[PDB]
């Protein structure tokens, strides 16, 4: 049911960011996985979604540098951003994606939002 | 034979409801005691399948019961025509038949 | 991709109803979700369709959509509801999540 | 098949490609008889589904909008339970008893009443 | 609102006809078989549960029916040996194992009586003086297998027709029935060699970790226990009696093939099995049975059945049908090389099909086959002894139902039909 | 369905008897066949069975080494061959179809519907 | 299916109603051959109608628009005389020897030429 | 059948003329079996093509607009060089090398993407 | 077979052509009791293999 974020908490400028989130109950193949971030003082920014299989999509602002991995054995996922800037300081949220199979892929708000982990970028 | 300790005989008047039983203990490993009826000079026949399942051709008068070590046949509304030797059938990695209970009708 | 626009803020007296709006192109033809974020906390969904509230969220929460506008309605607003409320849609042409600006709701 | 153990909602996101159309032909004496009968049956099954979708006015669509309101006497589950809890296998079994009814309603509402 | 979906990942148990696939003369041939898939990659149906049942599995039933059909079609056009069902004048040429029998073919070709002789095994000869009949002379028709047709146990893969799929159970120690968690979807089964044997199973697959013993119900002693080993035992068998073939013109245009002469001396046919591998294997089996039966002693005894096919171990090496004496192997008590003598027969009552029989021509002798012992078919037979005998269970070799051999390789497969249509509630129009 | 035993026989002690049982009205190979004897004063004693398709057998302990049960598919007939007959073996020997079809979890047991008429075998000096 | 005796107009009002299809079956070696042949042919007939409607530019809609004028060599009977004074059976007999001609014309205008025109719009 | 020996432009009419179900027609135990098998196979071929067209986003289209730009490595020439010069037979012989590639591209561009 | 609904009816392809069979359909059935009371028993002969 619960999603718990983790990560270095602090990375350097020019360091690749990698955040691993654990799913405590339902096996990860049951629903879609998604990451969202919130820069301090800002609203939400969607990063991307993945699934058990290769169905995935990403936000063009990050797309060229972002992948999210899947570890089925441990029910873990990990967000990797090959960026360099401090503009990526944000609270990263681990959420699960729910949807209703209608026209236009009416994706539901991600009810199991997680707790949120702040990642600071600093020298 | 063995646990199928049937009484030597039973009786009752026509219309009387009566019970024939063996109540052997080795029931649970098979969980099934079926019943047979035999007329003098004849081959035996099944009256009850498995536990209390009445096949076509068998009168509703015949209905059994199984519980714990209970293994019994009740004949409701006893008829003269029901005079017969009755037997328990069980299994304990082999078929065991009871000695039989002789039913007469008064 | 798609536009979701919310006012920066609304303000109500305690016990009064907040009308938190979100606009967009044919917003009323898309499913529109809303969520509540308490400062320092992860957000929670408060409504996922017109008149459809999740369990765990009280009766104060309702909302609807029509035309090019969606509204999150919070009646009997409590001081405990001071929060940033936001709208969400999915954009099938990009197959991406679109979030609105976020409206601060002040409770006097 | 695919991630059949996923919830229906999740499963539907790849419905487009799950529908791989793995039909004979496009993929490619008693024995002769059995082999021929099998080919004929494969054709009949293929067409049966296409014919039914045609009847409902769903031909050409992966996901088809109806003219029949959902009848809640078929199930007490909310959309959340139906789509983001249950799998397609579980779901079809729950409503397997209404299949004929549903199909009849779809046929009438999309053709006779429009 | 009712929404219609197509391409929905659901299925129902269903039966269809599966087809033969082989790598690509022999009976398993491309008129009935197609080429295999070089890369039949499994798809794991992550987090699904499926109830499997090796018993009452129709895949077994189809394998049985098609093997029978192939055999009947193969023998159908071959030579009838009915012209030979006359009284034989038999003497000798282990003792009188093989007899030199003389006879009058009173029809033959051109309606002249032709004096002729052939060498037969005593097992195919019935007394009726020194006058004899063929074992299945009357009541059935014996046909000679065609010399151009082989019956080699090429692994055969069964493949689903479009619209169907085969689900496979990858769980370890699956007991033959009930839920399976690690379920994958496959296009075809692994190749199964259609090997026919009785008592002991040959050239099958091995268990992954330990010997696994499966039964529909262990209490029900009327059921066959199938034992799958995790390690094979190699046995080599031979028919050393070097000979020549005699071609006899019986049919107006066809021919009968028999043994004309023996080259060198006569020695009993035999199988070589390791002393060590055999009793180590039994120790493993006995251990598992001890667990199943709660510590009562496990004993191995001889078959007590009435079928020559069962009391003897039965297999076919090349074209020679062997009946081997295994009373030497199933003779032990487990609580806290070996030469098996064999016999050869020419008349085979294959399938227990009444009215049919087949004849096996000689292949000149000096034939040896090495084979893999992969499992056993055996039954438990005691009972009614809790207050009568010691706590020992006895098991004996069992068999004759060819479906058991095939069941042992199909226990992990199930056939389902794919049902792409379904409906569900939405909020759209 | 019918099942018919051969008639009665009389033997001396130290003898052997062959009792046939013919099947009719059903596929022979579909059902197991059991043999039971009725001994005066003892009710019924199960003796053994055959598979009928594979001629697999099962015998009670007191019959091992003396009793053979066999079959002939072409006549749908089963036979009881019993040796070392004693006066203690006087009984009526009956055959019946076991259970249900072979392909059933308890298919060898609980039926015995078509009991034959029973053949009395008497052993006496 | 009892509207055959009604006029063409009256019966056409129920084409939707009577569009029963009758394609789905129920209860889902010479006799085997005969029945297999029957099933195969039923499929073939079905497909022929669908292919023909498609070649004419018909969507499956029971009544299709056209691109071919009606002319007097086929019939110079007025429309009320056709639609309200006749049944469909009678009508089909009246114009039966033009079936091949009309079908070829329907194809040529409604779909062959029309698709060529659509390509020109796509080129533009 | 028809003006096979004509330019592809001319054959744009031939194209639709021959799009008859030439895969079906009216004729009226071994010979019966051979012909029944042939009929079944003709049906499968028909459906195979209709199915493939649906996959590419073509339904009831004799001339189907694509979502794939022509790739010049596939014997480019010019438009007049083919539409007003080469026949369909000649054209396909030159394009046979890219058939698999083309089909994969048609499916992904028109419907999957 | 079946009975005529109201009366006995007679059908023929032609009634002047005496070479035709006249089919007469009755509107009432007549029941016939047929029996062979001669009791017997079967002999099984081994004719061929
Ligand atoms: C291989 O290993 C698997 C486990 O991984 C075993 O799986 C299950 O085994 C049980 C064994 O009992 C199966 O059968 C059960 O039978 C019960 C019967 O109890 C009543 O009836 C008997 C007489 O028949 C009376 O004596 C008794 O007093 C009762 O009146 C049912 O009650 C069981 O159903 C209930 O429990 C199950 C959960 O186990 C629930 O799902 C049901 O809804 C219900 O509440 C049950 O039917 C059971 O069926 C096996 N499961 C499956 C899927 O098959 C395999 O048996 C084992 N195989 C071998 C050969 O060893
Ligand atoms: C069951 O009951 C039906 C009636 O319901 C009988 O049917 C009639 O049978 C007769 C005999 O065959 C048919 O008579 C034929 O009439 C033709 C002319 O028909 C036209 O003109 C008349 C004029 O009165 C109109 O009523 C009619 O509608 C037509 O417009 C003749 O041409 C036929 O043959 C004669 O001419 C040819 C010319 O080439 C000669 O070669 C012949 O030899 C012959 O001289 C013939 O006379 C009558 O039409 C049928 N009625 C109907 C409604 O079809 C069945 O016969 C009866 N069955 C039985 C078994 O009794
Ligand atoms: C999908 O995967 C999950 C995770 O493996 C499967 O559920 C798990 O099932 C096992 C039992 O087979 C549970 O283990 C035991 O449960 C009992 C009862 O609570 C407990 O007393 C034992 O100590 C032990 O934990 C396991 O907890 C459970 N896990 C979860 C998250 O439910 C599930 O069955 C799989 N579903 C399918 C369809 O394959
Ligand atoms: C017949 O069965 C026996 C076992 O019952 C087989 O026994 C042994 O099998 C192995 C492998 O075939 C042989 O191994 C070889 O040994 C020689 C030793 O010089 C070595 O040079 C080779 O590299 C190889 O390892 C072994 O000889 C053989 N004999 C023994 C020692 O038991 C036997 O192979 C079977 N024969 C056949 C093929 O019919
Ligand atoms: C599976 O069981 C068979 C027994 O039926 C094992 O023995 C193999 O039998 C075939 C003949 O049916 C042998 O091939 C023959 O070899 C002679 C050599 O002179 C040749 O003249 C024949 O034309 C034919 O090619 C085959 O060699 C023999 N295999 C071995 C190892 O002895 C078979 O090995 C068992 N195992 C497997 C994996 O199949
Ligand atoms: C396979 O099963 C048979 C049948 O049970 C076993 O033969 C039996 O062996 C026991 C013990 O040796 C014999 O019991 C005793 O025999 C003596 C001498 O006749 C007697 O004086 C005692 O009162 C007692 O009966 C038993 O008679 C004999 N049964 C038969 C039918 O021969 C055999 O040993 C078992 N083999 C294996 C490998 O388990
Ligand atoms: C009994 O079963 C075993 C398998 O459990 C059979 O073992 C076979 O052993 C030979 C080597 O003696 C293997 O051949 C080699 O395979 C490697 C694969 O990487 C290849 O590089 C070598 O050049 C060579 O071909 C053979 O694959 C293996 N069989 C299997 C299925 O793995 C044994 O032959 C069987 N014995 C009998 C009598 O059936
Ligand atoms: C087989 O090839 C011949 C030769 O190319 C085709 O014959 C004629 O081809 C020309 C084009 O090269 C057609 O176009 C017209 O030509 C006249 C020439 O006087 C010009 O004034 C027009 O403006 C136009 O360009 C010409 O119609 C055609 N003639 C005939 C009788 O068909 C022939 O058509 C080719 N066969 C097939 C089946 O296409
Ligand atoms: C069976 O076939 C015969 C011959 O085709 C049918 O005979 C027709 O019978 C009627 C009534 O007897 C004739 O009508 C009248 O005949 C007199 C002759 O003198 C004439 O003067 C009248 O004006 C009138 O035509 C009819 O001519 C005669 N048929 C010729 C060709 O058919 C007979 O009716 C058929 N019966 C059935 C049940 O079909
Ligand atoms: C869903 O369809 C079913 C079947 O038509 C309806 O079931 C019953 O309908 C009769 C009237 O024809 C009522 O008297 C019963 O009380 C209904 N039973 C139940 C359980 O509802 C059903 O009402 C329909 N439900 C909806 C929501 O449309
Ligand atoms: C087949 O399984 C048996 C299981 O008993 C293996 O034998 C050994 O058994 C002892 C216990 O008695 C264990 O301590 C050993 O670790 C087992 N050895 C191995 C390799 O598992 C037997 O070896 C297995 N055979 C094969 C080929 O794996
Ligand atoms: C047409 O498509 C082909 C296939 O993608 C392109 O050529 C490939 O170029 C790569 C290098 O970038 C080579 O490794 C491949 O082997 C080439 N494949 C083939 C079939 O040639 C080609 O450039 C494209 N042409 C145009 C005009 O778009
Ligand atoms: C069956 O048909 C016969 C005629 O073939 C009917 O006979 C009737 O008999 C009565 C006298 O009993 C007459 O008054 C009627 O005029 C006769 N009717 C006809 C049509 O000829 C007989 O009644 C019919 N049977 C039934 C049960 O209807
Ligand atoms: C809903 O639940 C009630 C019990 O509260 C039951 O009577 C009714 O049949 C259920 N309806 C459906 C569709 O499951
Ligand atoms: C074979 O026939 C000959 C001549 O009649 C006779 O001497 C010989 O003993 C017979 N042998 C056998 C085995 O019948
Ligand atoms: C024994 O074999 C010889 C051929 O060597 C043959 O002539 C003779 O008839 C045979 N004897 C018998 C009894 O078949
Ligand atoms: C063949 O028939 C003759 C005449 O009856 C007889 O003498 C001879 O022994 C027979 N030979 C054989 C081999 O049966
Ligand atoms: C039985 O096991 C022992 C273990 O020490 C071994 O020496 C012997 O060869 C094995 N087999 C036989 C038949 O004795
Ligand atoms: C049990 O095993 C021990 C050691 O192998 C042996 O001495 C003893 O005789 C066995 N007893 C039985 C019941 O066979
Ligand atoms: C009807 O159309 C055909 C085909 O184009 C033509 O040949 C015929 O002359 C036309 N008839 C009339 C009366 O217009
Ligand atoms: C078609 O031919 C038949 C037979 O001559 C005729 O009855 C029908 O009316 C004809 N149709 C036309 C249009 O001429
Ligand atoms: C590819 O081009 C070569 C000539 O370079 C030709 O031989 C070959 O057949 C072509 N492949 C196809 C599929 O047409």
């Amino acid at each position: 049911v619960q999603l718990l974020e983790s990560g270095p908490g602090l990375v350097k400028p020019s360091e690749t960011l990698s955040l691993t989130c654990t799913v405590s109950g339902v096996p990860i193949s049951r629903h879609y996985w998604n990451w969202i971030r919130q820069s301090p003082g800002k609203g939400l920014e969607w990063i991307g979604y993945i699934f058990f299989n290769g169905n995935a999509n990403y936000n063009p602002s990050l797309k060229s540098r972002v992948t999210i991995s899947v570890d089925m054995s441990k029910n873990q996922f990990s967000l990797t951003l090959r960026s360099v800037t401090a503009a990526d300081t944000a609270v990263y949220y681990c959420v699960r994606e729910k949807s209703i199979a209608e026209e236009d892929n009416m994706v539901r708000w991600f009810d199991p939002w997680g707790q949120g982990t702040l990642v600071t970028v600093s020298s | 034979s063995y646990e199928l300790t049937q009484p030597a005989s039973v009786s009752g008047s026509p219309g009387q409801s009566i019970t024939i039983s063996c109540t052997g203990s080795s029931i649970g490993s098979y969980d099934l005691v079926s019943w047979y009826q035999q007329y003098p000079g004849k081959a035996p026949k099944v009256i009850i399948f498995e536990v209390s399942k009445r096949p076509s051709g068998v009168s509703h008068r015949f209905s059994g019961s199984k519980s714990g070590n209970t293994a019994a046949l009740t004949i409701s509304g006893l008829q003269v025509e029901d005079e017969a030797i009755y037997h328990c059938y069980s299994y304990d990695d082999m078929i065991i038949f009871g000695g039989g209970t002789r039913l007469t009708v008064l | 991709s798609y536009e979701l626009t919310q006012p920066p803020s609304v303000s109500v007296a305690p016990g009064k109803t907040a009308r938190i709006t979100c606009g967009g192109n044919n917003l009323g033809t898309k499913s529109v979700h809303w969520y509540q974020q308490k400062p320092g906390q992860a957000p929670v969904n408060v409504i996922y369709y017109d008149s459809d509230r999740p369990s765990g969220i009280p009766e104060r929460f309702s909302g609807s959509k029509s035309g090019n506008t969606a509204t999150l309605t919070i009646s009997r607003v409590e001081a405990g509801d001071e929060a940033d409320y936001y709208c969400q849609v999915w954009d099938s042409s990009r197959d991406q999540c679109v979030f609105g600006i976020g409206t601060k709701v002040t409770v006097l | 098949l695919g991630a059949a153990g996923s919830t229906m909602g999740a499963a539907s996101m790849t419905l487009t490609v799950q529908a791989r159309q793995l039909l004979s032909g496009i993929v490619q004496t008693v024995w002769g008889i059995k082999q021929l009968q099998a080919r004929v049956l494969a054709v009949e099954r293929y067409l049966r589904d296409q014919q039914l979708l045609g009847i409902w006015g769903c031909s050409g669509k992966l996901i088809c909008c109806t003219a029949v309101p959902w009848n809640n006497s078929w199930s007490n589950r909310s959309l959340d339970m139906i789509w983001n809890n249950m799998t397609w296998i579980e779901w079809e079994r729950e409503i397997d008893n209404y299949t004929g009814l549903i199909y009849n309603l779809l046929e009438e509402s999309q053709n006779q009443q429009e | 609102w009712v929404t219609v979906y197509y391409g929905v990942p659901v299925w129902k148990e269903a039966t269809t006809t599966l087809f033969c696939a082989s790598d690509a003369r022999n009976v398993w041939a491309t008129h009935c078989c197609v080429p295999t898939d070089p890369n039949p990659q499994e798809v794991v149906l992550e987090n699904v549960t499926e109830n499997f049942n090796m018993w009452k599995n129709d895949m077994v039933e189809q394998m049985h029916e098609d093997i029978i059909s192939l055999w009947d079609q193969s023998l159908k056009p071959c030579v009838k040996l009915t012209p030979l069902c006359v009284t034989l004048n038999c003497t000798d040429y282990e003792r009188g194992e093989i007899k030199n029998c003389s006879f009058n073919i009173t029809t033959s070709i051109r309606d002249k009586v032709q004096k002729e002789y052939a060498l037969f095994y005593k097992l195919d000869i019935v007394p009726i003086n020194n006058s004899y009949r063929l074992i299945n002379c009357n009541t059935s028709v014996i046909k000679q297998a065609c010399p151009k047709v082989s019956f080699e146990p090429i692994p055969i893969h069964y493949c689903a027709p479009a619209g169907f799929a085969i689900l496979k159970c990858n769980d370890k120690k699956f007991n033959g029935t009930g839920p399976c968690t690690n379920v994958s979807t496959v296009q075809c089964t692994h190749g199964i060699r259609p090997v026919v044997s009785t008592q002991l199973l040959l050239n099958g697959s091995l268990a992954e970790k330990e010997v696994v013993i499966r039964s529909q119900n262990f209490t029900n002693n009327a059921k066959v226990i199938i034992v799958q080993l995790n390690e094979s035992v190699v046995i080599n068998c031979t028919r050393p009696n070097n000979n020549t073939r005699k071609s006899i013109h019986i049919a107006p245009g066809r021919w009968f093939y028999t043994t004309g002469a023996i080259i060198g001396d006569i020695r009993q046919a035999h199988c070589n099995i390791s002393r060590v591998k055999w009793n180590n294997t039994l120790k493993q089996i006995a251990t598992k049975l001890r667990e199943q039966f709660k510590n009562k002693t496990i004993a191995f005894n001889q078959s007590s059945g009435g079928d020559p096919e069962i009391v003897m171990h039965s297999f076919n090496c090349g074209g020679e049908f062997f009946y081997c004496n295994t009373t030497q192997l199933f003779n032990s008590t487990w609580n806290d090389h070996i030469t098996l003598p064999c016999r050869i027969k020419q008349i085979i009552n294959m399938w227990q099909k009444v009215g049919k029989a087949m004849y096996a021509p000689p292949i000149r002798g000096q034939i040896r086959c090495s084979s893999n012992i992969t499992g056993l078919l055996l039954t438990r037979d005691g009972g009614s002894n809790e207050n009568k005998t010691s706590e020992t269970e006895t098991f004996r070799p069992a068999g004759g139902d060819m479906r058991d051999n095939w069941r042992s390789e199909l226990y992990k497969y199930k056939v389902v039909k794919i049902e792409p249509l379904g409906v569900a509630p939405t909020k759209c129009k | 369905v019918q099942l018919l035993e051969s008639g009665a026989e009389v033997k001396k002690p130290g003898a052997s008897v062959r009792v046939s049982c013919e099947a009719s009205g059903y596929t022979f190979t579909k059902y197991f066949i059991h043999w039971v004897r009725q001994a005066p004063g003892h009710g019924l004693e199960w003796i053994g069975w055959i598979n009928t398709l594979t001629s697999g057998v099962n015998y009670a302990r007191n019959f091992q080494g003396r009793l053979t049960l066999t079959r002939d598919l072409s006549t749908e007939t089963v036979y009881m061959d019993l040796r070392n007959l004693k006066s203690d073996d006087t009984a009526v020997y009956y055959c019946a179809r076991g259970g249900r079809g072979y392909d059933e979890p308890w298919g060898a047991y609980t039926w015995l519907d078509p009991w034959g008429q029973g053949s009395l075998v008497t052993v006496s000096s």
